[PDB]
């Protein structure tokens, strides 16, 4: 219980994360310097999930697996997305054309690879 | 939210566990979808008013389908196709109502201005699941309200049908009120009595005992 | 029991609301039999009316499970073990009942009657040959009537298969099919088996039956 | 070169209206058949468990239909 | 009888059962044994007053052996040898009263003066029988007694203890009065619960959420 880290907040810097999006209904902005995040967070994240020596052979994901790392912790957050994200999966493939309107896509579904 | 039917309502808070209701489902909303959001829970509470309230019908379980129920005990949004016992209970209403017309829909914005409570026992549930949680505080907080009703509104009445409602609702006096129950409107309710007991004229007549104000069935 | 169509207009030709088990004429087909308990109706495909319905109270078993057919020069019918000359609508010869459950079926040579285990002649009416293994099986012939399949009826149905020689009567193979066997139809060009399989365990509550099927002759 | 045939069968178009058409019949001959007992259990075990949402009304036409069709085919005449 | 008792317990007769009860089961005593008579049917509204009504304790079944019971719940006759539950009673009595007397007897003559409402549900059986009446009107006559209760008197408790007491007094108020339940008081009640409670303190100490006329549980 109360497993906090001696570092900054990861969490904390996703649930910042989490306050820009769910408020964005529309406020007429381009996500594409903060997804970045989205892809920065996790292989930060990524980065540091070596430390045990993994085994190679886990398909599933660390938040069924291993919560003793800032993995787990994190990938059933963004993962149970209330049928909201998944619009993105929808919004961001039916209406993209252009290399930005992609940028916030292309990235992002390697994001959630192990999700996918 | 309506304001009026908190004239006496404050004493729905001050317990251990209110709390424990309004935090855990926000936090499960926080996680999960439960399914009606917090602008389809106070729909009862909105659109008739406390001072007319006079049918009480009671609901087990939301409908765990996205883009399906509105709050309301036995309803579902329009566009949705009409849900089964509440295409069950229209075949009682055109054995006793002649002038029968027809839904076509399964939004209950008809019958909520008439002077019934059409009250969900437990107003949230998951997506996609049904029975999932726990007592976290949905009942009681219709307990208290559904027998402080008892106290300070008067005319209603009891068409308990099912087992989940008769135990919630029926120690309520029969020299004020009157409480007459049967089978589930469900067609899964094997032991029979509900297939035709012209109980649906005892809205309109049972109100002859009271004089209040009428009801009409047809406005759909 | 309905006479759909299947040319290329899918309707019921023809409908039944009487008997439990249908079947064709065999070899000129103008002809379907039915059953209902112990009465046993012959119809027409043309008209559909009643052709003959032949029962005789003094005589009959009272099988369980009756199916009346027809032997393959479409003469006589097993109706509760009793032969029926269709000629004239007379009864020839009662069988002896042993098994409570199965009315028999005439095998493809036309010498023979196959009650459930007594194997019977046709002009004799004497007992040649009696196959325990065939202790309550429902029995499938191959198209060129060479060889005879077997799957349990008896709770469990069908725990393995039956294969048997339709001249000798010998068995030729028990394959374990592990799971309950509900239901067996084989090709007539002598390919593939349907098998209708349950799975999970014995459960009446939760019954997962799919089609299985298999390949004449493989290893 | 099989050209399967055009459906041009019985259609179950009002299927909201065509099981509760048969539905009472599902239930028309279990009693028939069976005790009210597990009729009335297993109703209410599904309806615990699927509720109003018509994955249970078309379930226990599945479970009923499941039933009724084994029961005849075990082998007791009635149950 | 007690006339201050029906000061507005005139609301008791005019019902369709009430001449089916107090006919019939004198036709019974017309014919057969029914146990209690009627001088011993009116001790609870002769004894005690309802203007100090404090405990709320029901009771199932009459005693139907001859010169046993005398109409109080729970209760029977003084030379009686006393009876097991009022004796399992008497066990978590001495581990919460330090200052434990011993009644000796089976006569409940010394707690009926304290504000202990021992009423039972069926007031008359017959004799050498158990349960072998039908709802003759005993039931409903004592539910318009019980939650008429939750009306006019108050500071009442809810010791509803066995699933029969559960369904006649379960949802009166908890903001009002009290309601705590276990296990039943025989030992013939294998999942236990009522061997080691303490709940015989509050009687004592949820009055003190109250303030009204105390009790001392050793007059006996």
């Amino acid at each position: 219980m109360t497993t906090v880290v001696v570092h900054v907040d990861s969490k904390a810097e996703l649930t910042t994360l989490l306050e820009q999006w769910e408020k964005e209904h529309g406020s007429g902005q381009d996500m594409v310097p903060i997804l970045t995040r989205m892809s920065q967070l996790i292989e930060k994240e990524t980065e540091e999930y070596r430390k045990g020596d993994p085994d190679p052979f886990d398909d599933r994901h660390p938040g069924r697996a291993d919560p003793e790392c800032m993995l787990g912790h994190l990938l059933r957050i963004l993962f149970k997305n209330d049928d909201f994200m998944n619009a993105l999966v929808n919004a961001y493939v039916m209406t993209s054309r252009e290399p930005p309107l992609n940028t916030a896509a292309c990235r992002l579904l390697l994001d959630i690879m192990p999700g996918l | 939210f309506g304001e009026s039917w908190k004239k006496h309502l404050s004493g729905e808070f001050g317990k251990p566990y209110f709390i424990k209701l309004m935090g855990f489902v926000a936090e499960e909303r926080k996680h999960y979808t439960v399914y009606p959001p917090p602008h389809q829970v106070f729909t009862w509470t909105q659109m008739c008013d406390i001072k007319d309230v006079k049918v009480v019908i009671l609901g087990q379980d939301p409908y765990h389908g996205p883009n399906q129920a509105h709050g309301l005990c036995f309803s579902v949004q329009r566009p949705v196709p009409p849900p089964p016992s509440l295409e069950n209970i229209y075949k009682e209403l055109s054995t006793d109502i002649e002038d029968f017309v027809h839904p076509g829909h399964g939004d209950l914005s008809g019958w909520a201005k008439q002077g019934v409570l059409l009250l969900n026992a437990v107003l949230t549930v998951r997506a996609h699941q049904a029975n999932s949680h726990k007592e976290r505080g949905w009942e009681q907080f219709t307990d208290a309200v559904v027998s402080w009703l008892n106290q300070n509104s008067n005319g209603l009445v009891f068409l308990l049908w099912g087992s989940y409602a008769q135990k919630k609702g029926s120690a309520i006096d029969r020299k004020r009120h009157h409480v007459l129950q049967t089978a589930h409107p469900s067609p899964l309710s094997v032991y029979r009595g509900f297939f035709g007991c012209r109980h649906f004229s005892k809205t309109n007549e049972l109100l002859q005992k009271s004089g209040k104000k009428p009801i009409d069935w047809k406005e759909l | 029991s309905a006479l759909w169509g299947m040319k290329s207009v899918f309707d019921m030709k023809h409908s039944f609301t009487e008997d439990h088990y249908v079947e064709f004429s065999k070899h000129s087909q103008d002809r379907v039999i039915g059953t209902k308990g112990d009465i046993a109706h012959i119809y027409d495909i043309q008209t559909g009316n009643k052709l003959l319905t032949l029962f005789n109270p003094d005589l009959a078993n009272n099988y369980k499970r009756n199916c009346a057919t027809f032997n393959p020069t479409d003469d006589l019918v097993l109706n509760d073990g009793v032969l029926w000359d269709v000629r004239s609508a007379q009864a020839i010869h009662k069988f002896d009942k042993f098994n409570m459950n199965i009315s028999g079926v005439f095998h493809p040579n036309g010498l023979e009657v196959i009650i459930n285990t007594e194997i019977w002649d046709l002009r004799t009416f004497h007992l040649l040959h009696t196959v325990p293994a065939l202790d309550q099986c429902r029995v499938v012939f191959n198209h060129t009537g060479t060889v005879m399949y077997g799957a349990m009826l008896q709770s469990p149905f069908g725990s393995s298969f039956r294969t048997f020689n339709a001249t000798d009567y010998k068995p030729i193979a028990t394959i374990d099919v592990k799971r309950n066997i509900f239901d067996l139809c084989t090709d007539t060009k002598d390919c593939y088996l349907a098998v209708i399989e349950n799975q999970g365990s014995m459960d009446a509550l939760n019954m997962d039956t799919v089609c299985r099927l298999y390949e004449v002759g493989r290893q | 070169m099989e050209q399967a045939p055009e459906d041009q069968g019985p259609q179950r178009e009002p299927y909201n209206e065509w099981t509760l058409e048969l539905l009472e019949e599902l239930k028309s001959e279990a009693v028939r058949h069976f005790p009210r007992i597990w009729l009335h259990n297993l109703g209410q075990h599904i309806y615990e468990t699927y509720g109003d949402t018509w994955a249970g009304v078309e379930a226990i036409i599945r479970i009923l239909q499941q039933l009724l069709f084994i029961h005849f085919r075990i082998g007791c005449r009635h149950s």
